[PDB]
């Protein structure tokens, strides 16, 4: 799946969102939602929904 | 806290825990 990066240290506000710190790496990335996509982190392995906009997609 | 991070946008409903 796709990639991005984080450009904002993002602190999940929902619970079941993903969490990163800017420069974050982020992978499997898919498009569960129009507006929040889901990832995987490649420096940890971490998953969950996201917005798309505290990211920058690496494709 | 961070101070430069966009606000996490509405959350399609469907996807909370539980």
């Amino acid at each position: 799946a796709p990639w991005a990066t984080a450009e904002y240290d993002y602190d999940a506000a929902e619970d079941n969102e993903l969490t990163f710190v800017e420069n974050d790496k982020i992978i499997n990335i898919e498009f569960v939602d129009d507006d929040w996509w889901l990832g995987e982190l490649e420096k940890d392995g971490s998953k969950g929904l996201f917005p798309s906009n505290y990211v920058s997609l690496g494709n | 806290a961070k101070k430069t991070k966009p606000t996490p946008p509405p959350k399609p409903s469907h996807l909370k825990p539980k």
